[PDB]
Protein backbone atom coordinates (compact mmCIF):
# COMPACT_ATOMS: atom_id res chain seq x y z
CA UNK A 1 0.00 0.00 0.00
CA UNK A 2 2.99 2.57 0.31
CA UNK A 3 4.23 1.50 -2.89
CA UNK A 4 0.79 2.05 -4.22
CA UNK A 5 0.64 5.27 -2.53
CA UNK A 6 3.91 6.41 -4.28
CA UNK A 7 3.06 4.64 -7.67
CA UNK A 8 0.45 7.20 -8.15
CA UNK A 9 2.30 9.92 -6.78
CA UNK A 10 4.83 9.45 -9.28
CA UNK A 11 2.74 8.88 -12.05
CA UNK A 12 1.03 11.38 -12.33
CA UNK A 13 4.12 14.17 -10.97
CA UNK A 14 7.58 12.19 -11.27
CA UNK A 15 9.61 15.52 -10.28
CA UNK A 16 8.83 14.06 -6.64
CA UNK A 17 11.90 11.80 -6.86
CA UNK A 18 14.22 14.28 -7.39
CA UNK A 19 13.66 15.71 -3.54
CA UNK A 20 14.91 13.04 -1.11
CA UNK A 21 12.28 11.72 1.44
CA UNK A 22 14.58 12.70 4.43
CA UNK A 23 15.15 16.35 3.27
CA UNK A 24 11.18 17.38 2.27
CA UNK A 25 10.66 18.77 6.07
CA UNK A 26 13.84 20.75 5.98
CA UNK A 27 12.23 22.95 2.86
CA UNK A 28 9.11 23.64 4.49
CA UNK A 29 8.22 26.75 6.33
CA UNK A 30 4.74 28.70 8.02
CA UNK A 31 4.15 30.16 5.16
CA UNK A 32 4.20 29.21 1.49
CA UNK A 33 6.55 32.16 0.40
CA UNK A 34 9.14 30.63 2.99
CA UNK A 35 9.47 27.59 1.26
CA UNK A 36 13.19 26.99 0.85
CA UNK A 37 14.37 27.49 -2.66
CA UNK A 38 16.90 25.03 -3.09
CA UNK A 39 14.29 22.82 -5.18
CA UNK A 40 11.75 25.15 -6.34
CA UNK A 41 13.22 26.08 -9.69
CA UNK A 42 14.16 22.94 -10.16
CA UNK A 43 11.09 21.16 -9.71
CA UNK A 44 9.02 23.33 -11.82
CA UNK A 45 11.64 22.43 -14.57
CA UNK A 46 11.28 18.74 -14.43
CA UNK A 47 7.53 19.24 -14.11
CA UNK A 48 7.77 20.72 -17.78
CA UNK A 49 9.04 17.62 -19.16
CA UNK A 50 11.91 15.96 -20.75
CA UNK A 51 11.65 18.58 -23.42
CA UNK B 1 2.29 17.58 9.38
CA UNK B 2 1.30 13.80 8.96
CA UNK B 3 3.79 12.66 11.50
CA UNK B 4 1.63 14.78 14.54
CA UNK B 5 -0.96 12.03 13.79
CA UNK B 6 1.56 9.03 14.36
CA UNK B 7 1.77 8.06 18.10
CA UNK B 8 4.83 10.32 19.48
CA UNK B 9 6.14 7.31 21.27
CA UNK B 10 8.72 5.17 19.24
CA UNK B 11 8.81 1.77 18.82
CA UNK B 12 12.24 2.03 20.50
CA UNK B 13 10.55 3.48 23.61
CA UNK B 14 7.85 0.95 24.27
CA UNK B 15 10.58 -2.21 24.05
CA UNK B 16 12.41 -0.40 26.93
CA UNK B 17 8.93 0.26 28.77
CA UNK B 18 7.86 -3.39 27.97
CA UNK B 19 11.72 -5.09 28.24
CA UNK B 20 12.71 -3.07 30.93
CA UNK B 21 14.97 -5.54 33.01
CA UNK B 22 16.19 -8.40 31.72
CA UNK B 23 14.63 -11.17 33.28
CA UNK B 24 15.93 -14.27 35.46
CA UNK B 25 16.58 -17.73 34.23
CA UNK B 26 15.10 -20.70 35.22
CA UNK B 27 18.15 -22.35 35.72
CA UNK B 28 20.05 -20.10 37.31
CA UNK B 29 18.64 -20.26 40.28
CA UNK B 30 19.99 -24.05 39.59
CA UNK B 31 23.72 -23.21 38.87
CA UNK B 32 23.95 -20.38 41.26
CA UNK B 33 23.01 -22.79 44.30
CA UNK B 34 24.79 -25.98 43.40
CA UNK B 35 27.39 -24.55 43.68
CA UNK B 36 26.69 -23.09 47.04
CA UNK B 37 25.72 -26.58 47.85
CA UNK B 38 29.31 -28.35 46.13
CA UNK B 39 31.03 -26.27 49.11
CA UNK B 40 28.79 -27.51 51.43
CA UNK B 41 29.21 -30.94 50.28
CA UNK B 42 32.94 -30.38 50.51
CA UNK B 43 32.72 -28.93 54.03
CA UNK B 44 30.19 -31.58 55.23
CA UNK B 45 29.51 -35.27 54.47
CA UNK B 46 32.65 -37.29 55.88
CA UNK B 47 32.90 -38.69 52.17
CA UNK B 48 34.65 -36.10 50.18
CA UNK B 49 38.18 -35.65 49.73
CA UNK B 50 38.89 -32.38 51.81
CA UNK B 51 36.38 -32.38 55.04
CA UNK B 52 36.37 -29.60 57.50
CA UNK B 53 35.55 -32.79 60.60
CA UNK B 54 39.23 -33.60 60.61
CA UNK B 55 39.94 -29.39 60.87
CA UNK B 56 37.57 -29.17 63.84
CA UNK B 57 38.24 -32.31 65.84
CA UNK B 58 41.90 -32.69 65.32
CA UNK B 59 43.02 -36.06 66.86
CA UNK B 60 42.67 -38.58 69.32
CA UNK B 61 46.14 -40.57 69.83
CA UNK C 1 45.81 -20.88 57.84
CA UNK C 2 49.09 -19.22 58.75
CA UNK C 3 49.64 -17.08 61.76
CA UNK C 4 51.51 -14.00 61.94
CA UNK C 5 54.87 -14.89 64.42
CA UNK C 6 54.32 -12.54 67.85
CA UNK C 7 56.88 -12.91 70.34
CA UNK C 8 55.89 -11.19 73.30
CA UNK C 9 54.96 -10.87 76.85
CA UNK C 10 51.98 -8.97 78.70
CA UNK C 11 52.44 -7.29 81.20
CA UNK C 12 49.38 -6.22 83.34
CA UNK C 13 46.19 -7.81 84.21
CA UNK C 14 43.79 -6.90 81.68
CA UNK C 15 40.44 -7.35 80.99
CA UNK C 16 38.91 -10.54 78.38
CA UNK C 17 38.13 -7.41 75.77
CA UNK C 18 34.40 -8.18 74.98
CA UNK C 19 33.91 -7.54 71.56
CA UNK C 20 30.43 -5.47 70.14
CA UNK C 21 27.36 -7.81 69.46
CA UNK C 22 27.78 -7.25 65.48
CA UNK C 23 24.33 -6.30 63.89
CA UNK C 24 24.65 -9.38 61.15
CA UNK C 25 21.60 -11.15 62.37
CA UNK C 26 19.35 -7.95 62.92
CA UNK C 27 20.26 -7.03 59.16
CA UNK C 28 19.65 -10.46 58.06
CA UNK C 29 16.46 -10.78 59.52
CA UNK C 30 15.69 -7.48 58.08
CA UNK C 31 16.96 -8.47 54.63
CA UNK C 32 14.93 -11.57 54.42
CA UNK C 33 12.29 -9.45 55.65
CA UNK C 34 12.71 -6.91 53.06
CA UNK C 35 12.98 -10.04 50.19
CA UNK C 36 9.07 -11.46 51.94
CA UNK C 37 7.82 -7.98 51.87
CA UNK C 38 8.65 -7.51 48.06
CA UNK C 39 7.31 -11.00 47.45
CA UNK C 40 4.26 -10.07 49.49
CA UNK C 41 3.87 -6.85 46.49
CA UNK C 42 4.87 -8.32 43.67
CA UNK C 43 1.91 -10.52 44.90
CA UNK C 44 -0.15 -7.68 45.75
CA UNK C 45 0.80 -6.23 42.30
CA UNK C 46 -0.52 -9.93 40.42
CA UNK C 47 -4.05 -9.90 42.51
CA UNK C 48 -4.97 -6.42 41.43
CA UNK C 49 -4.21 -6.58 37.91
CA UNK C 50 -6.15 -10.00 37.77
CA UNK C 51 -9.05 -8.40 39.60
CA UNK C 52 -9.10 -5.63 36.97
CA UNK C 53 -8.22 -8.16 34.30
CA UNK C 54 -5.99 -5.73 32.51
CA UNK C 55 -3.88 -6.67 29.69
CA UNK C 56 -0.36 -7.55 31.00
CA UNK C 57 1.46 -5.23 28.28
CA UNK C 58 -1.08 -2.69 28.43
CA UNK C 59 0.55 -0.74 31.45
CA UNK C 60 3.96 -0.92 30.62
CA UNK C 61 3.04 0.10 26.65
CA UNK C 62 3.81 4.01 27.02
CA UNK C 63 1.40 4.35 23.70
CA UNK C 64 -1.70 3.34 26.05
CA UNK C 65 -1.26 6.94 27.78
CA UNK C 66 -0.55 8.67 24.94
CA UNK C 67 -3.37 11.17 24.20
CA UNK C 68 -4.17 11.44 20.41
CA UNK C 69 -6.93 13.77 20.61
CA UNK C 70 -4.28 15.91 21.85
CA UNK C 71 -5.30 19.46 20.26
CA UNK C 72 -2.10 18.83 17.56
CA UNK C 73 -0.43 22.64 17.22
CA UNK C 74 -0.57 24.10 13.25
CA UNK C 75 2.76 24.33 12.32
CA UNK C 76 1.75 27.45 9.61
CA UNK C 77 0.84 28.93 12.59
CA UNK C 78 4.36 29.20 14.44
CA UNK C 79 5.89 31.54 12.32
CA UNK C 80 8.73 29.26 11.31
CA UNK C 81 11.63 29.39 8.51
CA UNK C 82 12.89 27.01 5.75
CA UNK C 83 14.73 24.59 8.46
CA UNK C 84 12.75 25.21 11.56
CA UNK C 85 9.89 23.25 10.42
CA UNK C 86 11.77 19.69 11.65
CA UNK C 87 12.65 20.94 15.25
CA UNK C 88 9.08 22.08 15.55
CA UNK C 89 7.71 18.65 14.68
CA UNK C 90 10.45 16.95 16.62
CA UNK C 91 9.54 19.48 19.89
CA UNK C 92 5.47 18.21 19.69
CA UNK C 93 6.77 14.33 19.43
CA UNK C 94 8.83 14.81 22.24
CA UNK C 95 6.65 16.43 24.51
CA UNK C 96 3.72 14.38 23.54
CA UNK C 97 5.76 11.45 24.31
CA UNK C 98 6.96 13.10 27.38
CA UNK C 99 3.63 13.42 28.20
CA UNK C 100 2.51 9.76 27.68
CA UNK C 101 6.06 8.87 29.94
CA UNK C 102 5.17 10.85 32.72
CA UNK C 103 1.04 9.60 32.09
CA UNK C 104 2.49 5.66 32.87
CA UNK C 105 4.77 6.62 35.99
CA UNK C 106 1.47 8.54 37.14
CA UNK C 107 0.27 5.39 36.53
CA UNK C 108 2.38 3.39 38.15
CA UNK C 109 3.21 5.62 41.28
CA UNK C 110 -0.61 5.18 41.96
CA UNK C 111 -0.96 1.66 41.33
CA UNK C 112 2.46 0.95 43.66
CA UNK C 113 0.15 3.04 46.55
CA UNK C 114 -2.38 0.90 45.99
CA UNK C 115 -0.69 -2.57 46.12
CA UNK C 116 1.69 -1.22 49.34
CA UNK C 117 -1.64 -1.10 51.43
CA UNK C 118 -3.12 -4.12 50.24
CA UNK C 119 0.48 -6.12 50.81
CA UNK C 120 0.52 -4.71 54.20
CA UNK C 121 -2.77 -6.26 55.19
CA UNK C 122 -2.05 -9.88 53.99
CA UNK C 123 -0.40 -12.63 55.18
CA UNK C 124 2.54 -14.01 54.11
CA UNK C 125 3.03 -18.24 53.36
CA UNK C 126 5.71 -18.60 50.94
CA UNK C 127 7.52 -21.42 50.60
CA UNK C 128 11.03 -20.89 51.56
CA UNK C 129 14.43 -21.77 49.65
CA UNK C 130 15.24 -25.63 49.27
CA UNK C 131 18.30 -25.27 51.06
CA UNK C 132 20.34 -28.82 52.63
CA UNK C 133 19.31 -29.95 56.15
CA UNK C 134 22.72 -28.66 58.67
CA UNK C 135 22.76 -28.98 62.26
CA UNK C 136 25.93 -27.75 64.24
CA UNK C 137 26.70 -31.18 65.63
CA UNK C 138 25.56 -33.04 62.43
CA UNK C 139 26.90 -33.54 58.92
CA UNK C 140 24.50 -33.24 55.75
CA UNK C 141 24.27 -36.34 53.73
CA UNK C 142 24.47 -36.84 50.26
CA UNK C 143 20.89 -38.15 50.52
CA UNK C 144 19.65 -34.92 51.58
CA UNK C 145 21.57 -33.14 49.37
CA UNK C 146 20.23 -34.71 46.61
CA UNK C 147 16.84 -34.09 47.27
CA UNK C 148 17.47 -30.57 47.27
CA UNK C 149 18.99 -30.76 43.76
CA UNK C 150 15.88 -32.79 43.26
CA UNK C 151 13.63 -29.29 44.13
CA UNK C 152 15.87 -27.41 41.96
CA UNK C 153 15.31 -28.89 38.63
CA UNK C 154 11.72 -29.68 39.49
CA UNK C 155 11.55 -25.76 39.39
CA UNK C 156 12.85 -26.03 35.45
CA UNK C 157 10.05 -27.96 34.81
CA UNK C 158 7.65 -24.98 33.18
CA UNK C 159 4.17 -24.76 34.80
CA UNK C 160 2.25 -25.75 31.71
CA UNK C 161 3.75 -27.28 28.83
CA UNK C 162 3.17 -28.95 25.69
CA UNK C 163 3.66 -32.42 25.49
CA UNK C 164 5.51 -32.85 22.15
CA UNK C 165 6.18 -36.43 22.09
CA UNK C 166 9.90 -38.64 21.70
CA UNK C 167 9.16 -41.83 19.71
CA UNK C 168 10.61 -44.58 21.98
CA UNK C 169 12.64 -46.88 20.59
CA UNK C 170 10.63 -49.25 21.30
CA UNK C 171 7.81 -47.86 19.45
CA UNK C 172 10.57 -46.37 16.54
CA UNK C 173 11.78 -49.88 15.54
CA UNK C 174 8.67 -51.93 16.20
CA UNK C 175 7.18 -50.03 13.24
CA UNK C 176 10.68 -50.28 10.92
CA UNK C 177 10.76 -54.02 11.34
CA UNK C 178 7.15 -54.00 10.00
CA UNK C 179 8.26 -51.83 7.42
CA UNK C 180 10.97 -53.86 6.49
CA UNK C 181 8.65 -56.69 6.61
CA UNK C 182 6.85 -55.39 3.97
CA UNK C 183 9.84 -54.62 1.32
CA UNK C 184 9.98 -51.07 2.57
CA UNK D 1 12.06 5.48 -1.71
CA UNK D 2 15.47 3.37 -2.14
CA UNK D 3 15.56 1.26 0.65
CA UNK D 4 11.94 1.00 0.89
CA UNK D 5 11.35 -0.56 -1.90
CA UNK D 6 11.30 -3.62 0.32
CA UNK D 7 9.41 -4.78 3.61
CA UNK D 8 10.59 -4.58 6.90
CA UNK D 9 11.32 -8.78 7.08
CA UNK D 10 11.61 -8.89 3.29
CA UNK D 11 15.15 -7.92 2.76
CA UNK D 12 18.33 -10.44 2.43
CA UNK D 13 19.64 -8.37 5.25
CA UNK D 14 18.94 -8.74 8.80
CA UNK D 15 16.34 -6.84 10.57
CA UNK D 16 18.48 -4.51 12.74
CA UNK D 17 20.33 -3.96 9.30
CA UNK D 18 17.57 -3.04 7.30
CA UNK D 19 16.38 -0.66 9.79
CA UNK D 20 19.47 1.03 9.86
CA UNK D 21 18.89 2.14 6.16
CA UNK D 22 15.89 3.01 6.02
CA UNK D 23 15.67 5.73 9.28
CA UNK D 24 18.97 6.61 7.21
CA UNK D 25 16.87 7.10 4.42
CA UNK D 26 13.42 8.40 5.91
CA UNK D 27 15.20 10.96 7.90
CA UNK D 28 18.07 12.88 8.70
CA UNK D 29 20.90 12.70 11.29
CA UNK D 30 19.41 15.92 13.45
CA UNK D 31 16.10 14.96 13.80
CA UNK D 32 14.16 12.75 17.11
CA UNK D 33 12.71 10.08 14.63
CA UNK D 34 16.58 9.33 13.47
CA UNK D 35 17.93 9.11 16.88
CA UNK D 36 15.17 6.67 17.91
CA UNK D 37 15.40 4.38 14.92
CA UNK D 38 19.03 3.92 15.38
CA UNK D 39 18.00 3.07 19.14
CA UNK D 40 15.72 0.77 17.98
CA UNK D 41 18.42 -0.72 15.18
CA UNK D 42 20.49 -2.05 18.40
CA UNK D 43 17.71 -2.89 20.82
CA UNK D 44 17.16 -5.76 17.46
CA UNK D 45 20.17 -6.43 17.25
CA UNK D 46 20.76 -7.46 20.62
CA UNK D 47 17.62 -9.77 20.29
CA UNK D 48 19.93 -10.78 17.09
CA UNK D 49 22.45 -11.80 19.17
CA UNK D 50 20.31 -13.64 21.80
CA UNK D 51 18.95 -15.40 18.69
CA UNK D 52 22.58 -16.40 17.91
CA UNK D 53 23.71 -17.60 20.86
CA UNK D 54 20.50 -20.28 21.98
CA UNK D 55 20.74 -21.20 18.06
CA UNK D 56 24.52 -22.22 17.72
CA UNK D 57 24.57 -25.04 19.88
CA UNK D 58 22.24 -26.60 17.20
CA UNK D 59 23.18 -25.24 14.04
CA UNK D 60 27.03 -24.30 14.30
CA UNK D 61 28.63 -21.06 14.25
CA UNK D 62 27.54 -19.53 10.67
CA UNK D 63 23.75 -19.80 12.33
CA UNK D 64 22.21 -17.79 9.46
CA UNK D 65 20.64 -15.89 12.07
CA UNK D 66 18.14 -13.98 9.42
CA UNK D 67 16.39 -17.23 8.25
CA UNK D 68 15.64 -18.05 11.90
CA UNK D 69 14.36 -13.69 12.51
CA UNK D 70 11.90 -13.87 9.53
CA UNK D 71 10.36 -17.41 10.40
CA UNK D 72 11.07 -18.56 13.63
CA UNK D 73 11.56 -22.54 14.58
CA UNK D 74 8.11 -24.14 15.06
CA UNK D 75 7.19 -26.14 18.14
CA UNK D 76 7.80 -29.05 16.18
CA UNK D 77 10.92 -27.78 15.01
CA UNK D 78 12.33 -27.67 18.44
CA UNK D 79 11.34 -31.10 19.17
CA UNK D 80 13.48 -32.36 16.27
CA UNK D 81 16.62 -30.03 16.75
CA UNK D 82 16.71 -31.35 20.90
CA UNK D 83 16.19 -34.81 19.67
CA UNK D 84 19.38 -34.32 16.86
CA UNK D 85 21.78 -33.24 19.85
CA UNK D 86 20.27 -35.73 22.27
CA UNK D 87 22.78 -38.46 21.81
CA UNK D 88 25.84 -36.27 22.01
CA UNK D 89 24.25 -34.48 24.88
CA UNK D 90 23.71 -37.41 27.08
CA UNK D 91 27.54 -38.69 26.07
CA UNK D 92 28.26 -34.99 27.09
CA UNK D 93 26.72 -35.81 30.78
CA UNK D 94 28.39 -39.19 31.08
CA UNK D 95 31.80 -37.25 30.64
CA UNK D 96 30.96 -34.51 32.69
CA UNK D 97 30.02 -36.48 35.58
CA UNK D 98 32.86 -38.55 35.50
CA UNK D 99 34.98 -36.02 35.40
CA UNK D 100 33.22 -34.19 37.97
CA UNK D 101 35.04 -33.43 41.18
CA UNK D 102 32.27 -34.90 43.82
CA UNK D 103 29.88 -37.04 44.03
CA UNK D 104 27.70 -34.33 44.23
CA UNK D 105 28.65 -32.51 41.46
CA UNK D 106 28.22 -35.71 39.51
CA UNK D 107 24.19 -35.92 40.24
CA UNK D 108 23.90 -32.55 39.89
CA UNK D 109 24.97 -32.54 35.86
CA UNK D 110 23.27 -35.87 35.31
CA UNK D 111 20.12 -34.14 37.12
CA UNK D 112 20.39 -31.34 34.96
CA UNK D 113 20.56 -33.11 31.83
CA UNK D 114 17.72 -35.05 32.31
CA UNK D 115 15.57 -32.53 32.93
CA UNK D 116 16.63 -30.23 29.78
CA UNK D 117 16.93 -33.41 27.38
CA UNK D 118 13.23 -33.30 27.95
CA UNK D 119 11.61 -31.22 25.01
CA UNK D 120 8.51 -31.08 26.87
CA UNK D 121 10.61 -29.11 29.31
CA UNK D 122 11.12 -26.89 26.72
CA UNK D 123 9.06 -23.69 27.83
CA UNK D 124 6.96 -22.13 25.34
CA UNK D 125 5.39 -18.31 26.06
CA UNK D 126 3.28 -18.91 23.87
CA UNK D 127 1.71 -21.69 26.05
CA UNK D 128 3.15 -20.61 29.21
CA UNK D 129 1.76 -17.37 28.93
CA UNK D 130 -0.63 -16.93 26.06
CA UNK D 131 -2.62 -14.08 26.99
CA UNK D 132 0.55 -12.05 26.92
CA UNK D 133 1.93 -13.80 23.63
CA UNK D 134 -1.08 -12.77 22.19
CA UNK D 135 -0.09 -9.05 23.23
CA UNK D 136 3.47 -9.50 22.08
CA UNK D 137 1.84 -9.81 18.66
CA UNK D 138 -0.57 -6.81 18.56
CA UNK D 139 2.06 -4.59 20.13
CA UNK D 140 3.84 -5.37 16.39
CA UNK D 141 0.57 -5.58 14.63
CA UNK D 142 -0.59 -2.18 16.22
CA UNK D 143 3.28 -0.21 14.76
CA UNK D 144 1.65 -1.68 11.16
CA UNK D 145 -1.89 -0.28 11.70
CA UNK D 146 -0.53 3.10 12.92
CA UNK D 147 1.12 3.12 9.03
CA UNK D 148 -1.76 1.87 7.56
CA UNK D 149 -3.65 4.85 8.97
CA UNK D 150 -1.28 7.13 7.91
CA UNK D 151 -1.60 6.20 4.01
CA UNK D 152 -5.20 5.66 4.24
CA UNK D 153 -5.27 9.35 5.55
CA UNK D 154 -3.41 10.36 2.56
Amino acid sequence: RLLKLWAKRLLVSPELAIVPLNEFDAQLASKFEGISPKYQELLSAVAQGNK
Amino acid sequence: DRVLSLPAVSKNQVLENVFHTAPKAPVEHLEKMVSANSKVYDALNLQSKRVLIWQVKPALF
Amino acid sequence: YLAPLRSDFTEEITAPKVASASNLVNEWNNKKQATENLMKLLQAYKDIGDAKSEPLLKNHNPRTFEDRDYPVPDFRTQNLKAGDVPKFFDTVISTRASAAIASKDKFWAGRKTEAEAASAKASAAFPRVAVPEWKKGKTVSIENLNTVTDKYAAALVPKRKLALPVLPEGVKKAVEDFAASVGQ
Amino acid sequence: LGPQMEALGASDLLLSEQIRVITEHRYTPDRLQYKEGMKLADKIAAQEAALKEELKVIYGDNVDVKHFQASPRTPVQQLFDSLKNAAANKERAAKEAAAAASPYLAYAVTKKQEVQADPSNIPFDEVLYPQLSEELLELELSDIREDEIALEKA
